[PDB]
RNA sequence: UGAGUAGCGAAAGACGGGUGAGAAUCCCGUCCACCGAUUGACUAAGGUUUCCAGAGGAAGGCUCGUCCGCUCUGGGUUAGUCGGGUCCUAAGCUGAGGCCGACAGGCGUAGGCGAUGGAUAACAGGUUGAUAUUCCUGUACCACCUAUAAUCGUAUCG
RNA sequence: GAGCUGUAAGUAAGCUUUGAUCCAGAGAUUUCCGAAUGGGGAAACCCAGCAUGAGUUAUGUCAUGUUAUCGAUAUGUGAAUACAUAGCAUAUCAGAAGGCACACCCGGAGAACUGAAACAUCUUAGUACCCGGAGGAAGAGAAAGAAAAUUCGAUUCCCUUAGUAGCGGCGAGCGAAACGGGAAGAGCCCAAACCAACGUUGGGGUUGUAGGACACUCUAGUUACAAAGGACGACAUUAGACGAAUCAUCUGGAAAGAUGAAUCAAAGAAGGUAAUAAUCCUGUAGUCGAAAAUGUUGUCUCUCUUGAGUGGAUCCUGAGUACGACGGAGCACGUGAAAUUCCGUCGGAAUCUGGGAGGACCAUCUCCUAAGGCUAAAUACUCUCUAGUGACCGAUAGUGAACCAGUACCGUGAGGGAAAGGUGAAAAGCACCCCGGAAGGGGAGUGAAAUAGAACCUGAAACCGUGUGCU
């Protein structure tokens, strides 16, 4: 019981993934190894997001 | 792994007994005859048991 | 069942027959920490409360202020909480 | 794609460096022509040469339990221009 | 109990200076001593991190230990040419159909798997505590792809 | 309906009354190996083809689908060899494969140790082991039966008959049935005579008080068998919620104990609370609650459907079958005076005036109708799911395993196989001072207790040390 309020279209799901996954998730791992990153709850916020994105996209087939 | 086509004969077991009545392990085998039988195929050569051959069979 | 943030009557116990503010919650080992009584000293040298058995403390009566059990009744469409003796919500 | 995994930043990698040659933890299944393809589409850089290399398992212990860590594979990639400017 | 008894697994060590709570046994230097068709240098099998650096002394070391193939924390193995596969087959193994056999299964054709053998393109020098025909420097070679060209439409491939 | 991110500490950074974390029903993603199925292989690896697509002036490279074997169905399908038929290339198939509870059941094949105080017939024993086929049960099952009454009426299982009748180097030993008392309890469908097509498909027909074809005036859907697909509301599981009643004093670190006074009870089962609690907590007696999925049931739909007797010209009622001889097996019954029924070889019948049985055989009486096929219930067993019990164990016991045990460890391999539970109510797990390099110890402090200090509840013996009265 989260807040799906992912209902745009399909179109922009795909948008939606390189954002979340590709570019945030990618670097916020480079950033710890390192190691300049507090915050580091976030790592879990983004990852939890892409497997909504994913559920809702097989959804819709 | 050979029995009769047309009926079923099969091989048996049983016992081999002597006169002080000593029992040991024997078969009795079918008299089969490979024979040529009309198929509907090719007509091929199959094991066929003496007694099927009686009362009348293709050859 | 003793929700956070209440006053309560301690019935057993050193410090028993004292009225406190519950400031603390611990539902998995059943221990509530009742602010005044059952004082600790650890040696790191601080003196800090230890936890108490929620089956040691009674709810306080708002008009009495005596020690009194819990029963529901369905007021509402929702759920709430009153006070046995009596009939005042807690 | 996320064929990379971690930069890796150690003693032999830091005079590495003045050679343009930079090491990163890259997937188990992966060729390095995978990898090539993988630098120059993330950091917009022209690459020379890729280098590669497999490890074993490491048994430790701590506590009363013994196991094994993870197998890693290590990459070393050529750069002739640009820089990837890891912080 | 035997009893503080047997043993401590082929062998040449001496001294000076340091470390240290503690030194015959650990480091550095000098002298003497032993092998040298090997106790020297490579590599196949096998073992699987025992390899490097900085710390430690409960247990392991047939004594001691400030030391270690032992404990803790971090590091280390880089290939178009080297050995194997995208090449080839010995001896053997497995075999579509097929033959035989109470069952389970046995044998065997075409065809495959299978090196200890055949075929196959690179050398020299330098560098770290740990890698070197692998990194770097200099000079090469082999296969494949792309755009004009000498010469070519009987060429050319098989 | 308020805390949460498992054991697991601990430190960070976080989420949550705009309903975190948790419980239940329903969906999506699900790497690689393994029947493993594109080919290979030393399982968890390597190497390809075909069709699209993503990047490169172009190769290299990558992603998504598909390509095993056998079998069953349509099409094209020279051979040798005139037409054909073996081989072949495609298209389709919730077709098959392998595992599983070393329990229950049915088949194939089938020991020895042991007893007979030796041993060969016999026994162990149709047991152990192996292979095959299934099912939730399997197997048997609708009289060619049991018997001798002025009879019964499919099969299965329990009691009794009974250690009886019998079998037996008549030794050791093996060992029944019918009657009678009970659990459960329904019976049907095919081949033939006959009827019309082009040997085929439909109708008709299923039996012993003899049935039917043929001629004669001739009317209950049973989806557990009896023919096979679907639509109609009530209970039961898979989360839960309400739910009566106690206050004082003494000892003590702590009261539930003792002394006194009260209450509830369709609730005095049990567990936890600083000690032994019907009235402190979770509960119990009683009642209520279901989005959604899954079972059973019963009132209509729906799908089939010809209900009765006298006459018997003629015809039909299961063939290499019954039976016999030879060599075996099984019936409690060891070939014996051995009926009853199975296998191998060889001979080989009859057609209601027919045929079989009533323990060799013949005659008379009585009963029945083989050579085709299905069928629930009473019966047997437990790897699992929920709820309970015991004059059963309490860490050398109880499962080998109360601890992360089929683990350590041992062996090339099949395989064998351990030891280890306890601080305290609460970590409140010894701040601080002194001896060292540290381990350890003496104070102080926490705690009712620290000889309860994590090698931690009590703490016997063997054995090892110190000091003392007599010798």
């Amino acid at each position: 019981m989260k807040a799906k309020e992912i209902r745009d279209l399909t179109t922009s799901e795909i948008e939606e993934q390189i954002k979340s996954s590709k570019e945030e998730l990618f670097n916020l791992r480079f950033q710890l190894a390192t190691g300049q990153l507090e915050e580091t709850a976030r790592i879990r916020t983004v990852r939890k997001t892409i497997a909504r994105l994913k559920t809702v996209a097989r959804e819709r087939e | 792994g050979k029995q009769c086509f047309v009926t079923g004969r099969k091989a048996s077991t049983g016992n081999r007994r002597s006169h002080a009545l000593n029992s040991t392990k024997r078969r009795w085998n079918a008299n089969l005859q490979k024979v040529r039988i009309l198929v509907d195929g090719k007509p091929k050569k199959v094991w066929v048991s003496a007694r099927a051959l009686k009362s009348g069979k293709v050859t | 069942h003793i929700k956070k943030g209440d006053n309560v009557k301690v019935i057993a116990g050193k410090d028993k027959g004292k009225e406190g503010k519950v400031i603390a919650t611990l539902p998995k080992k059943d221990r509530v920490v009742v602010e005044g009584v059952n004082i600790m000293k650890k040696h790191q040298i601080l003196e800090t409360e230890a936890a108490i058995h929620v089956s040691n403390v009674q709810l306080l009566d708002p008009k009495t202020n005596e020690p009194t059990r819990v029963g529901y009744k369905f007021v509402d469409g929702k759920k709430v909480r009153i006070a046995k003796k009596s009939g005042e919500e807690i | 794609r996320d064929i990379l995994k971690r930069p890796v930043i150690t003693e032999k990698s830091s005079e590495a460096m003045a050679e343009d040659k930079y090491t990163f933890d890259v997937d188990t299944r992966v060729n390095k022509t995978q990898v090539k393809m993988a630098v120059e589409e993330i950091f917009n850089v022209k690459v020379a040469s890729v280098n590669i290399m497999n490890y074993k398992p490491k048994k430790k212990r701590m506590g009363r339990y013994q196991g094994y860590t993870n197998k890693r594979r290590k990459a070393i990639v050529t750069l002739k221009e640009g820089s990837d400017d890891l912080f």
